[PDB]
């Protein structure tokens, strides 16, 4: 019953 | 055929941030910045299912790290300003001392940035009002909706108004019973 | 506040065609509005959109463990999220409340405009057709369109431009998910 996240990364550099 | 889309953003200088779950053009759930929650569209959606908070202020300080990238990148270009198509509508037919709600639909700006108020002959109405998040749009600009409930009447007129950053002055939308 | 603005605006989505038979999933990222980078599911990797998404695009590829959890989230991320929300968003079918009224082009003559009032209803996807004496009609018709109210309803005027001649019976029929068969509202003169 938990939604998930899609997690965020980090752009270059 | 449907759409789920996680809808997030940052802007600056306004230190702005927002983070939220779309379903076909309806918003599920969006996670205030200002405290630590996730606030449900409906009541209903809470009881059936569930998201921790905490994902997405990760996310939005991400975003915020990746803006300054960004902004530096594109040497400070900054975003072009998209004035709001602004329309009053109420959620069904109005009948007079029949309780209506009348909704304030904010449509096609850039940036996430607006001061609605509603007036009721001419003057603001600060309370009983409820808002939505800014919602997304296929052309990635913003959608808003601003509510007042309100009792009917041929003696009370309604007004919203709108004010963006790239209009040169503040857009007013009618409503009154005929 | 004449001061410039920058805006990040990522979009995760994911599309979805029969159910969770066929899944799509685009991570995209616009800068002022632009799209810049983004990752297509259909493609395998990200590609730069414009010029300024190219060190994003190079970068991300290079990581074998942002490339795996992108090709991964059509299932991890997609259809899980579908299966989490689906007893209150695929399902949902709210009813539309079905009202017919006469009204008035402008306020200088009789009534000359039907309005067929078809609100609250969920999903979006709805029929509506004006029927006299049994008959289709099909010229003469304006409509607000589909609005959404933000709430999770919709709503719907379907008017017809006639002049109401007395003992003409005009039918409002509405088809929508939440019913079997149509919905029908008469309106007599
Ligand atoms: C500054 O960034 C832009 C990208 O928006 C690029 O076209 C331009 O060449 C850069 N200027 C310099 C001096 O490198
Ligand atoms: C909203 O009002 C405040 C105070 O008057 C002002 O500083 C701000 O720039 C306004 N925002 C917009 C989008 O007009």
């Amino acid at each position: 019953r938990f939604y998930k996240t899609l997690r965020a990364e980090q752009a270059s550099q | 055929e449907h759409v789920i889309i996680q809808a997030e953003f940052y802007l600056n200088p306004d230190q702005s941030g927002e983070f939220m779950f779309d379903f076909d053009g309806d918003e599920i759930f969006h996670v205030d910045m200002a405290k630590k929650e996730t606030v449900w569209r409906l009541e209903e959606f809470g009881r059936f299912a569930s998201f921790e908070a905490q994902g997405a202020l990760a996310n939005i300080a991400v975003d915020k790290a990746n803006l300054e990238i960004m902004t530096k990148r594109s040497n400070y270009t900054p975003i072009t300003n998209v004035p709001p198509e602004v329309t009053v509508l109420t959620n069904s037919p109005v009948e007079l001392r029949e309780p209506n709600v009348l909704i304030c639909f904010i449509d096609k700006f850039t940036p996430p940035v607006v001061n609605v108020t509603w007036l009721r002959n001419g003057k603001p109405v600060t309370t009983g009002v409820s808002e939505t998040v800014f919602l997304p749009r296929e052309d990635h600009l913003f959608r808003k909706f601003h509510y007042l409930p309100f009792l009917p009447s041929t003696e009370d007129v309604y007004d919203c108004r709108v004010e963006h950053w790239g209009l040169d002055e503040p857009l007013l939308k009618h409503w009154e019973f005929d | 506040d004449t001061r410039p603005r920058f805006l990040w605006q990522p979009k995760r989505e994911c599309h979805f065609f029969n159910g969770t038979e066929r899944v799509r999933f685009l991570d995209r990222y616009f800068y002022n509005q632009e799209e810049s980078v983004r990752f297509d599911s259909d493609v395998g990797e990200f590609r730069a959109v414009t010029e300024l998404g190219r060190p994003d695009a190079e970068y991300w590829n290079s990581q074998k463990d942002i490339l795996e959890q992108a090709r991964a989230a059509v299932d991890t991320y997609c259809r899980h999220n579908y299966g989490v929300g689906e007893s209150f968003t695929v399902q949902r079918r709210v009813q539309p409340k079905v009202t017919v009224y006469p009204s008035k082009t402008q306020p200088l003559q009789h009534h000359n405009l039907l309005v067929c009032s078809v609100s609250g209803f969920y999903p979006g996807s709805i029929e509506v057709r004006w029927f006299l004496n049994g008959q289709e009609e099909k010229a003469g018709m304006v409509s607000t369109g589909l609005i959404q109210n933000g709430d999770w309803t919709f709503q719907t005027l379907v008017m017809l431009e006639t002049v109401p001649r007395s003992g003409e019976v005009y039918t409002c029929q509405v088809e929508h998910p939440s019913v079997t068969s149509p919905l029908t509202v008469e309106w007599r003169a």
